[PDB]
RNA sequence: CGUAAGACUAACUUAAGCGAAAGCAUUUGCCAAAGAUGUUUUCAUUAAUCAAGAACGAAAGUUAGAGGUUCGAAGGCGAUCAGAUACCGCCCUAGUUCUAACCAUAAACGAUGCCAGCUAGCAAUUGGGUGUAGCUACUUUUAUGGCUCUCUCAGUCGCUUC
């Protein structure tokens, strides 16, 4: 039966939609059918940085920040766990939650 | 017939790249060339370097906040142990780049070639963004897409009476001032409210010529 | 070498149970600069070891 | 053809006999079949030297 | 009393090279990477190997004499992975601490406007 | 630092849009076409759907040229494995590329034919219209632009239960 209202996601008054492709997996899913990762991190893990801040010449140079973006496989998110095996009624929340942390990930 | 012996550090001598009469200050840093010989001049293994700096860094802000402004110098002529190091462009780090792309806005881009009284032939690339104007509740803010090419238009021909403007001593004194930054935000909010533009890359595709009858005047 | 370690918090049994229970490691002349090692052994509080590398971080707290 | 004509020509069954890719400098009238030849068979590639 | 050099640290997977040159990058000081260390073929990833192999650089530009440096972070992505390996910065706390004078710190992988075809085929790295 | 070549158009990128469907993303010019909105315009039932028949139809495959980077069935090696014509790793061939034809199939899916009337909430957005001295950029305020809530068409999404 069909799991689910979107199948994917967001195809409606497309037909067919571009592929990308995953960053583990390197697979080619569709650029809607792929969980996205839009990841900030900083470059030196914020618990080294007064080793970096010390050698700041200037004013103890606020540091730059690494940019990407995660396309990801479904079998390969499940497989390192950015999305995992919801109930069948927490299937239906998307939105929720961000409402957990200070900045994740980083760490 | 060469094999060099031990430490070919110790036939290298060092060079300190200058600057300009552009905006400031003249030393910038130093490199290293081999030693001269009949075959090896050190002269002309030195003006294909293309040096990479900031600009916070060269306008002395002891507090670098337009340090996200990289231009090169392209190593030029070879005089008095120190290489003078003339212009090579006006690139943009890439922190900086890659930080104001965040989604729910609209990128418009310009890339638009002209060149100056002298034949500097160099391609400038406008960027900005849409900025959400604050009592909305939109999370967009995003253009018309025929709104995107009235500012386009707008974009490229203020810069394109920019260029062609009494070459870069004029020029890079605009940019080190961003003062086409200031007069490419006021003109486009007839069309659109605009956010951050940012002049982001120019190559310098063309040079016209060496000649440093022309440079003396520019380094002196 | 003979580097001085003094502790602040012991943890959790990570390295898989070889019960390698990581900790916070301060230092004697600065307060702030300090930082984690992943030790193993039992550690109460004024734990004042000797440590030889103060390079390794191992950045896997849990 | 026959022997007497062709360095090919001549078997009872008719073939080259002998590699068919000849020297550069191998002198006439000798130099017949593939004339320093620096690869044979079909190409299996893309080499357009651009 | 400042002279620069560049870093050039390429911390790539399952290698990291500590590169430090000049300032146009056309001379190149102490070529010292990652894997001319330890050689088992899968310790060179490790932030251990980017430790001593990056302030095993910073002596021999002592040797010509230059106190401060820039960075150079790269990933390796082109149509790859895009951002750095795991002895990215331990490559960069081993600098700091071994009397140097860092500032600039810039990541320098470059990425495309499309990539031309990765390697991989479609269901790319099955098991 | 370069020069050269062929590909691919990232990030912005959406529960956005266009298109009959397959599909469609660097600017700029030119070409022809389209929905929708507006309209005290025009004609006056011209419309509905459809055997036969026509036009288009992802990819792959096929012809004939031009290309030939990346990738890569097939093939050739290295491991793993009791076995491994596989997964994993290397150079690669047909192909991907462009042109002029053929082919006519896809989970071509919303597994849901098209025109028509009715039946409900709630919130968002694409496009157009109309009152907000609601704000608001400054030639001076005005003219515009941006948004604000308030309507309104065609909807499309979303969620809640008849």
């Amino acid at each position: 039966t069909k799991k689910r209202r979107n199948g994917g996601r967001n195809k409606h008054n497309r037909g067919h939609v571009k592929p990308v492709r995953c960053t583990n997996c390197a697979r080619c899913v569709p650029k809607d059918k792929a969980i996205k990762k839009f990841v900030i991190r900083n470059i030196v893990e914020a618990a080294a940085v007064r080793d970096i801040t010390e050698a700041s010449i200037w004013d103890s140079y606020v540091l730059p920040k690494l940019y990407a973006k995660l396309h990801y496989c479904v079998s390969c998110a499940i497989h390192s766990k950015v999305v995992r095996n919801r109930s069948r009624e927490a299937r239906r929340i998307r939105t929720p939650p961000l409402r957990s942390f200070p900045k994740d990930m980083a760490r | 017939g060469k094999k060099k012996v031990v430490d070919p550090f110790s036939r290298k001598d060092w060079y300190d790249v200058k600057a300009p009469n552009m905006f400031q200050t003249r030393q910038i840093g130093k490199t290293l060339v081999n030693r001269t010989q009949g075959q090896r001049i050190a002269s002309d293994y030195l003006k294909g370097r293309v040096f990479e700096v900031s600009l916070a860094d060269l306008q002395k802000d002891i507090d670098p906040e337009r340090s996200f402004r990289k231009f090169r110098l392209i190593a030029e002529d070879v005089q008095d142990r120190n290489v003078l190091c003339n212009f090579h462009g006006m690139d943009l780090t890439t922190d900086k780049y890659r930080s104001m792309v965040k989604k729910w806005q609209t990128l418009i881009e310009a890339i638009v070639e002209a060149k100056t009284v002298d034949g500097y032939l160099l391609r400038v690339f406008c960027i900005g963004f849409t900025a959400k104007d604050q009592q909305s509740q939109r999370k967009t803010c995003y253009a018309q897409q025929s709104q995107v090419r009235k500012i386009r238009a707008r974009m490229t021909d203020i810069i394109t009476n920019e260029v062609s403007g009494a070459d870069l001593k004029q020029l890079v004194n605009k940019l080190a001032l961003d003062s086409i930054a200031k007069d490419i935000e006021k003109s486009c909010q007839r069309i659109y409210p605009l956010h951050d533009v940012y002049i982001r890359k120019v190559k310098v595709l063309k040079k016209p010529r060496f000649d440093v009858s022309k440079l003396l005047e520019l380094h002196g | 070498p003979v580097v001085w370690a003094r502790v602040m918090k012991v943890l959790g049994r990570t390295g898989s149970q070889g019960q390698c229970t990581q900790v916070k490691v301060e230092f004697l002349g600065e307060q702030n600069r300090q930082i984690i090692r992943n030790v193993k052994g039992p550690v109460r509080e004024g734990d004042i070891l000797t440590l030889l590398e103060s390079e390794r971080e191992a950045r896997r707290l849990r | 053809m026959n022997p007497v004509e062709h360095p090919h020509g001549g078997g009872n069954h008719q073939h080259i006999g002998k590699a068919s890719t000849v020297k550069r400098g191998t002198s006439a009238g000798r130099k017949v079949g593939l004339i320093a030849a620096r690869r044979t068979g079909r190409i299996r590639g893309g080499k357009g030297d651009s | 009393e400042i002279v620069f050099g560049v870093a050039h640290i390429y911390a790539s997977f399952n290698d990291t090279f500590v590169h430090v040159t000049d300032l146009s990058g056309r001379e190149t000081i102490a070529r010292v990477t990652g894997g001319m260390k330890v050689k088992a073929d899968r310790d060179e990833a490790s932030p251990y190997a980017a430790m001593l192999a990056a302030q095993d650089v910073a002596e021999k530009c002592k040797t010509l004499g230059i106190t401060a440096l820039h960075i150079k972070l790269r990933a390796t992505g082109g149509n790859k992975t895009k951002t750095p390996g795991p002895g990215a910065q331990s490559a960069l706390r081993a600098l700091a601490r071994s009397s140097m004078k860092i500032g600039r710190i810039e990541d320098v992988t470059p990425i495309p406007s499309d990539s031309t075809r990765r390697k991989g085929g479609r269901r790319g790295r099955r098991l």
